């Protein structure tokens, strides 16, 4: 059953190897041409294991786990890999000297709990209540973007958001309920928290529509308005239902099948001042079911009064090339209070990569509700883990004792890439890292390079249980 | 040619018999087979096996041929047939190279065939001139041995008495005409074998329709049996043939004659059974072919055309009609049984599943035609392989006063029945030659006896003490195929196989 | 032989290394690659692979009779009936051996196994007094729906009284249920005198000591019992009772074999004549009759008799008897009430109903409620594992082994290696050396010591009953019965006939 | 597969057991054998056959040895022995489809021939050396195959006076190689000198001096040599020379060998006789003088009478005679079926299939003499039933003796043991 095995590993080391030179903003880029004559380029592990379209089964497993990891942490998609091609390849050796995966597998999984605790003892101690360390987290991690001088203004938006809904025991929190929208137009300047809900389109530009409306009900219907598929008689029984319930706020599932609302609904709503926006996405038909606390509503029977929200003020910002419309004080005590964040720019450029800079901002602050305290990067965690596993390894006995000290090997490749990718001499830096560790421990603190520790901690127990999972398939067979 | 056909007839045949070597016997091998219809079984009998082959040679074609003649006659002796026809072929192949015409070989095997019949008749026993009390016990443990292989085995107790009284039903003591067509095997998914009982009658297959028409019949204050019609013309207004585009008249005519059920062959309509609901009246709906042309005969009643010439001692009469409920069945089928002996008994088995009930199915259709050949003839012999020993040692030493150029064509005649013994010996983990030399030391210096091969594990000789019998007239119809097949075949020197298009 | 032997071997190796908590995984791939899943279930990936080995279909079959009984142990099933396969090819060329003289001596050996694995098991039913107090309460919440929710108390202590009384098998072919009429259902009782509703005799007595019970079944009195068709060919109406009465004289040889084996009582599922009857008065046995089937064998369960219908030699069967049979009257209609029947163990639950309709409802509902009791024998008892019983049951193999003829020599000894594998597998998903831990087991329990057992997390052997590592005991006998009917058929394939595709 | 080894050679052996079975009987068919260096041979003897075959095979070579064997001990039936020992491989071959071990085919044999023989003694007339008239008449059959008949009536009393002088009693083996036949050019077959004391190869001194004759000659009269002054020089002491002595003669003339010393020349042999040795630990060597004119004479004749020794050699070792034609084969296979049912177990099965091997030695005779195959040998099953060796070769002068029949039996199952006893063979120098 070995011929299986090393089988899958080599041909996923070349895949953890080909993803090594890619780490850091500073390594090598790798091309991928699909069939269709598509060429996309990139630093993102996430996104070439994607596109790669890897016939190998086992490393498919690799694409989960960097899904995982940027789901969690947020952070080490390519480091992940790195770590896991390091276990791979140290067990090579492993199978030459008659050692039974079990043991392999048992070890990783026993090493990965104690390297948690490992990092805690050396980690600083932060709580959320200062608002000095969560600005500078999310402002130093934005210097890899094009935003400069507003990514200051930025800062402290996305730590306010946060601390509302990390609360103290909800340890993880869903980040679906987060949404960006990105319009043209505005400046990044101009920002609203907006914490009722936001939507993803405008409203009504025809003649007619109020587009504003003050102390109206939301709540999601399924229902179209279109003509029998005389007019005016069966569009009279729609609205007149909706009036039983006095809802304002009529939201609309866009579909290309039929029309939205017909010019000669416009008239009938115009007098009792009932806004209506139109082109629902059907990704936020569960987002505006969780905020607003709503229910979907397939048939004007099913529409009902306690299903319905309540908004105090329904409004159409102007602004150029934008028109938001804004909602404020759902008043729901069961949903909590989410934040939406709506990006502006005059480029279509600046609010695509503004949307995904948030992104990495908000996991980040988000690894310090589950587990507080951060580890600065730059092969510190790797090799301070590594310090402490030299006179541990001694206290083992029997198979395990030798696997402590491959691990501990394996640790090393990830500060090695980052001085390879950098430029300056690989062995030549790890020497002068583990010359001055006997003084300094942490010091990188001036430099103002922060990490937090969910993405150091994670990327340790997913490639753990990742290398585990591949030892246990010993056959390949053909299944249909 | 002459030089080919001849030695690839011998090569051909002992293909096909090699196969069926290793399931003859009680301890051979049970074959999954799956007919074209759905049906999937488990069985051991060579008929099933043997008619599933298809091959282009067209010599071992002469096995279906014959197996399915033969499975009217016994059904049971396909495996011994085939088996003891390839020993004459094994002889007859070393004749031809001696000088012999095929032709001798034919005539040679007919006068050692009817000469070995006188002398198993003068060592073989009877039963009614022996014992009469254990003329009960012959029929029990006659189909106890068939039934040893599979799940049967357990309840065989109870299931052997319902292979006696099905057998009897359909003959006659001194005509002992017994068929097929009259014996039916019916079986549904469900249960177990322990609450199949044996019926004297048909099933048909009814739930008596709707659930507040009665389940049973009364005898109507002691009337005679149970007045049933059987009529082609169902109850509903009738039209000419020129157009394609009368309630209470019909239906108070069958009132007074008394009959309870009318039998139509296609369904009826939801009004036109209520009519029939108050005067409790079952209708039957989807008739099948089999609910006529034979029983009524034991019914001594009188058939009616029309409503008008309907009367109560015209009508055919049974003993009752009852619809008992088998397990969780929604069928919830009816048993029809008579007090008075019929011509037609139909077994009714049930399993826990499909592949259960088909096994035990054709398991106990075997133990039908074993003891339709033990009723057929009083006198029984020994079986076990001790008839083909002891017509063997017959023929062998008959065969010396005899002379001319027959004088070797029963030498391996005598050879050739020695085939069977030493293939259950093989099958039952024996030595073949040194069992048949040692069952003609002990029939010899010792005494005239049968002592065949043993099919359970034992110690020694001498199985006479367990009363294994084996019927004459199912023995003697083997013997009679196997030669005739075995002249058959040489009556072929070419094969012509014609092409397609 | 090959495909049937090896090529079963590439079958199980797909479970092989599947088995256990820390067992292997595999892999099931499909052309797209994209719908693919990794899993240790058995009985998905031996459904979802194809196999174009017509011989691979026969363990399809086996593995679906297994998960009706328990959705459990399905994997080693085709493990144990791997390794019987496996071994099979040294019992072909270097021992030649009968197949079916195989598969008799792993009966002989399956015997012996699963009585070494009910000394030695364990339960929790310690402490009865919490455990028998709970076995009432159990059946009361199965009487909701059923006729019988009117009484609590009564109608459900009859149904504990008929399971840990029997010491034995709880199946319900030891337990008799009689459906009578005229009463109500609060006077039923629970009573072992084995009642059944016909009466036998006339002017005998009803009452008789030290009896003597002998079950057969023959027809004693005026056979073919169909008479139409044969025909009567006499000189005279005399002659024509000749044949009659020359059958008469032939029944005192199967009397005679009867009076000498000194038996007071009979059993007999036909009528007997009268003739043959009064011969009985002189000798004083009395004949029952309607015994129908479950009548034939439950009787011989409870005086430890026999089924047989023939007798093969003189003064050599298995014997019954009763110290007492009482005939009472009750419903108007009589009754027989057998009394200091020899170690006979068995409960009769008479249902007295006032009509047809409570007695079907009643009686299918008591199998039910006694179907629950029933399963706590086999449920929450379990044997000590980790290698313990594997190891055990190969110890009374070999004693087997030491007496036995020559063909089962081989097949018996070869059995007790199939059983070591058990542990030997175990192992290898563990990590450690499988051949030293099975080696050393097997020295240890082989003088004392039989409660030992492999350690897998110290890898070493220690005590199951201080580490509390057990295992379900109907498991075992789940896993031993499949595979001894699964190899039962295997061995004795001398040829593959590939089935129809549907 | 160490069996299938072993069948590839009794294969073998069975096409050359083949060839030869058509050349049995003066009837048979000849075989054509081209040597390598070019010369060309023909006959229907098998041990001329058998010699020159050159057979490589090395399993095909104990044929060889069996006949060689046959025509030293018995003098006759080369050829039927190897048609016997065919017999039992192609029985053998379905005994090995059985799984019947060979050891217990080899052991069966040795009780099957030894029974055979107590079987054939029974029917088997015994006779006496003491009379002569059998002996004239048992010679003159075996001179009927060859050209000269009227001329060997004189030719039967040479070689029975002979044997009888040297025969004694329990004389067991007697080596015809004592026994050498004289071939000289001139003559003719009606003259012929006994001289029992012994015959050389070799004339005398044709010079001048030589004495050629000596009375009382071992003082030495007369010596022998393996110049022509050591001749005059001896001349002087009548001392007789005689030189040239073939060197094959050497170990011969050590071990037969005077009262008188004579040259005798009948026409241009020039022939030195010797009589009344009278030594005792030397026997009566006795060496046969032919006498003829064309080499075809000699010869023919040569070969003639040797095979009549051979037949006087079986008669000397074991008493009685048999008809021979296949007669007592048949009654052997007819008593050997029905006491096959004594035994038991595998023996018991090789009794019946030895007794149907015995008989393709009868059936061969009828085949190579135009006689249908199947018809005679049922014949022969129907008369030998009621008369007993009355089938009649008797009037035919048809004398077959009982040691060739016994020699033959006992040679083939040391020689198909010796077959089935290979397993395998491999390169060994």
């Amino acid at each position: 059953p070995q011929e299986v095995r090393k089988a899958n590993i080599i041909a996923a080391r070349s895949v953890a190897d080909a993803i090594r030179t890619s780490l850091g903003p500073k390594g090598m880029d790798k091309m991928i041409k699909t069939s269709r004559g598509e060429i996309i380029i990139s630093n993102d592990g996430h996104t070439i294991l994607k596109q790669m379209a890897i016939l190998h089964p086992v490393a498919r497993m690799l694409v989960e786990v960097s899904a995982a990891q940027d789901s969690e942490a947020g952070d080490g998609t390519t480091s992940v890999v790195i770590l896991t091609g390091a276990l791979l390849g140290a067990a090579e050796r492993l199978l030459n000297k008659g050692i039974h995966p079990t043991i392999i597998a048992d070890s990783f999984q026993s090493a990965a709990k104690r390297s948690v605790d490992i990092l805690l003892e050396m980690c600083h101690k932060v709580s959320l209540s200062d608002r000095e360390q969560l600005v500078r987290a999310a402002s130093t991690s934005l210097s890899s973007k094009i935003v400069s001088q507003y990514s200051s203004f930025l800062a402290p938006l996305a730590v306010d958001s946060v601390l509302k809904i990390s609360d103290e025991n909800s340890k993880n929190v869903d980040l679906n309920d987060i949404r960006l929208v990105k319009k043209v137009g505005g400046t990044i300047d101009d920002t609203e928290m907006i914490d009722g809900v936001v939507l993803t389109q405008t409203a009504i530009k025809s003649a007619g529509g109020p587009t504003r409306k003050e102390k109206a009900k939301i709540g999601l219907i399924q229902f179209q308005i279109s003509p029998p598929k005389e007019e005016r008689a069966y569009l009279l029984n729609i609205c007149k239902k909706i009036k039983k319930a006095k809802c304002n706020v009529l939201l609309i599932q866009k579909s290309i099948l039929r029309d939205a609302v017909n010019d000669l609904a416009l008239h009938f709503l115009s007098k009792l001042n009932i806004m209506v926006v139109k082109d629902i996405e059907r990704e936020e038909i569960e987002f505006l079911s969780k905020g607003l606390g709503c229910k979907p509503i397939a048939d004007i029977e099913l529409f009902t009064e306690d299903r319905l929200g309540s908004a105090d003020l329904v409004e159409e910002i102007d602004s150029d090339g934008s028109k938001i419309v804004r909602v404020t004080g759902i008043r729901n005590n069961n949903a909590r209070p989410t934040v939406s964040v709506v990006i502006r720019g005059a480029n279509n450029m600046i609010i695509d990569e503004t949307e995904r800079s948030l992104h990495d901002a908000l996991c980040v602050i988000r690894c310090l509700v589950k587990e507080r305290g951060l580890i600065a990067g730059g092969g510190a965690p790797e090799i301070e883990i590594s310090r402490r596993l030299s006179k541990e390894a001694r206290s083992m006995e029997g198979v395990q004792a030798f696997i402590w000290q491959e691990f501990a090997s394996a640790l090393e490749v990830i500060p090695t890439t980052l001085a390879e990718n950098a430029g300056l001499n690989s062995i030549k830096v790890v020497t002068e890292l583990r010359s001055k560790h006997e003084n300094g421990e942490l010091n990188t603190y001036e430099e103002h390079i922060l990490q937090p520790v969910l993405v150091s901690t994670s990327a340790i127990t997913l490639a753990s249980e990742c290398v585990k999972s591949i030892l246990r398939i010993d056959d390949i067979a053909f299944s249909r | 040619h002459g030089l080919e056909a001849k030695k690839s007839h011998i090569l051909a045949a002992r293909s096909v018999a090699s196969i069926i070597k290793t399931s003859l016997g009680p301890r051979g091998l049970d074959k999954i087979l799956i007919s074209p219809d759905g049906e999937i079984t488990i069985t051991n009998d060579g008929a099933t096996i043997l008619s599933q082959m298809e091959l282009d040679n067209e010599i071992a074609k002469l096995l279906v041929q014959l197996s399915k003649s033969q499975d009217d006659e016994i059904g049971d002796g396909t495996t011994g047939v085939v088996v003891l026809a390839s020993a004459l072929l094994d002889q007859a192949l070393e004749l031809i190279q001696k000088g012999i015409h095929p032709i001798k070989i034919a005539n040679g095997f007919d006068e050692a065939a009817k000469l070995a019949i006188s002398k198993l008749e003068e060592t073989c026993d009877d039963i009614s001139a022996s014992n009469d009390e254990l003329f009960r016990d012959f029929l029990l443990r006659a189909a106890k041995t068939s039934l040893g292989s599979k799940i049967v085995s357990k309840d065989h107790d109870r299931f052997a008495e319902m292979a006696v009284e099905a057998v009897i039903n359909v003959m006659d003591k001194d005509r002992k005409d017994v068929d097929f067509d009259l014996i039916k095997m019916q079986g549904r998914v469900g249960g177990s074998i322990s609450d199949s009982k044996l019926i004297n009658g048909v099933i048909l297959d009814k739930d008596f329709s709707h659930p507040q028409m009665p389940k049973c019949v009364l005898p109507k204050e002691g009337s005679d049996g149970v007045k049933l019609a059987i009529l082609t013309c169902p109850f509903e207004p009738p039209k000419p043939k020129t157009k394609h585009k009368k309630f209470k008249e019909m239906i108070d005519d069958v009132k007074k004659a008394g009959a309870d059920v009318v039998i139509c062959q296609w369904g009826f309509d939801d009004e036109a059974n209520h009519l029939l609901l108050q005067n409790d009246l079952p209708a039957v709906r989807w008739v099948g072919g089999q609910e006529l042309e034979h029983i009524a005969i034991s019914t001594n009643g009188r058939i009616v055309p029309r409503f008008q010439d309907l009367s109560k001692d015209k009508l055919g009469t049974c003993s009752r009609i009852y619809e008992q409920e088998f397990g969780t069945t929604k069928d919830r089928m009816l048993i029809i049984e008579q007090s008075k002996e019929t011509k037609t008994v139909t077994c009714f088995v049930r399993g826990s599943n499909k592949m259960i009930v088909d096994e035990a199915e054709r398991a106990l259709h075997d133990s039908l035609c074993v003891v339709r050949n033990l009723v057929k003839d009083s006198r029984v012999v020994y079986g076990g392989g001790a008839a083909e020993v002891t017509m063997s040692l017959a023929v062998s030493e008959e065969a010396d006063k005899q002379r001319g150029i027959d004088q070797y064509a029963f030498r391996g005649f005598a050879q050739a029945l020695d085939t069977i013994p030493m293939t259950l010996a093989e099958n039952s983990g024996l030595d073949p030659i040194g069992t048949l030399s040692t069952l003609k030391s002990k029939q010899l210096k010792e005494k005239i006896s049968n002592i065949g091969v043993d099919c359970l594990g034992y110690g020694s000789n001498d199985m006479k003490e367990l009363f294994v019998v084996d019927p004459f007239i199912g023995k003697k119809q083997q013997i009679l195929l196997a030669t005739q097949l075995c002249r058959m075949i040489l009556k072929i020197d070419n094969v012509i196989i014609s092409g397609k298009d | 032989r090959l495909s049937a032997f090896v090529g079963a071997i590439a079958v199980g190796d797909l479970v092989k290394s599947t088995l256990g908590p820390k067992g292997m995984d595999k892999l099931l791939q499909s052309a797209s690659s994209n719908t693919c899943m990794v899993t240790n279930d058995g009985a998905t990936i031996l459904k979802s692979i194809p196999l174009d080995n017509p011989a691979a279909k026969v363990l399809v079959n086996i593995s679906k009779v297994q998960d009706d009984e328990v959705g459990d142990g399905t994997t080693s099933v085709t493990v144990l009936s791997a390794e019987l396969l496996r071994e099979a090819e040294k019992l072909i060329d270097q021992s030649k051996i009968h197949p079916q003289t195989i598969i008799e001596g792993y009966r002989l050996a399956s015997a012996a196994a699963l009585d070494a694995l009910t000394k030695a098991a364990v339960d929790n039913s310690h402490d009865k007094t919490m455990f028998r107090e709970d076995l009432i309460h159990i059946a009361k919440t199965t009487l909701s729906s059923k006729i019988l929710s009117q009484d609590k108390d009564h109608f459900a202590e009859l149904a504990t009284n008929a399971i840990l009384r029997l010491k034995g098998s709880t199946n319900l072919e030891h337990i008799q249920i009689i459906k009578i009429l005229g009463g109500k259902l609060s006077d039923s009782f629970l009573d072992e005198g084995f009642i059944l509703a016909k009466k036998f005799g006339n002017n005998q007595p009803k009452r008789i000591e030290n009896a003597k019970i002998l079950i057969a079944n023959t027809t004693l009195d005026t056979d073919k019992v169909k008479i139409f068709g044969t025909k009567f060919k006499v000189d005279s109406t005399a002659k024509l009772a000749q044949l009659e009465k020359a059958e008469r004289e032939k029944m005192k040889n199967k009397i005679a074999k009867i009076s000498k084996f000194g038996i007071n009582t009979f059993i007999n599922r036909q009528l007997i004549y009268d003739y043959p009857e009064q011969l009985f008065t002189d000798l004083g046995i009395n004949s029952i009759e309607h015994a129908d089937f479950e009548g034939v064998e439950r009787l011989a369960l409870v005086t430890g008799g026999e089924v047989v219908s023939t007798f093969d030699e003189p003064s050599k069967c298995k014997l019954g008897e009763c110290d007492v049979i009482e005939e009472i009257m009750l419903g108007e209609q009589p009754f027989l009430k057998f009394s200091g029947c020899k170690a006979g163990e068995a409960c009769t639950i008479v249902l007295r109903g006032a009509t047809d309709q409570t007695l079907d409802e009643a009686e299918r509902s008591l199998h039910d409620a006694l179907s629950v009791l029933s399963q706590t024998t086999k449920e929450t008892r379990t044997v000590l594992g980790g290698g313990c019983a594997e190891m055990v049951m190969s110890k009374a193999v070999d004693t087997e082994a030491q007496n036995i003829d020559g063909k089962k020599s081989l097949a018996v000894e070869a059995f007790a290696r199939a059983l070591r594998q058990l542990p030997t597998i175990l192992a290898d998903n563990a990590g450690f050396d499988s051949s030293e831990l099975v080696s050393k087991l097997r020295s240890s329990i082989y003088n004392g010591i039989s409660t030992s057992g492999l350690d897998l997390n110290n890898g070493t052997i220690a005590d199951m009953r201080q580490l509390g590592i057990v295992e379900s005991y109907k498991l075992k006998r789940a896993v031993v019965s499949s595979a001894s009917e699964a190899a039962e058929v295997l061995l004795r394939v001398d040829n593959i006939i590939r089935a129809r595709p549907r």
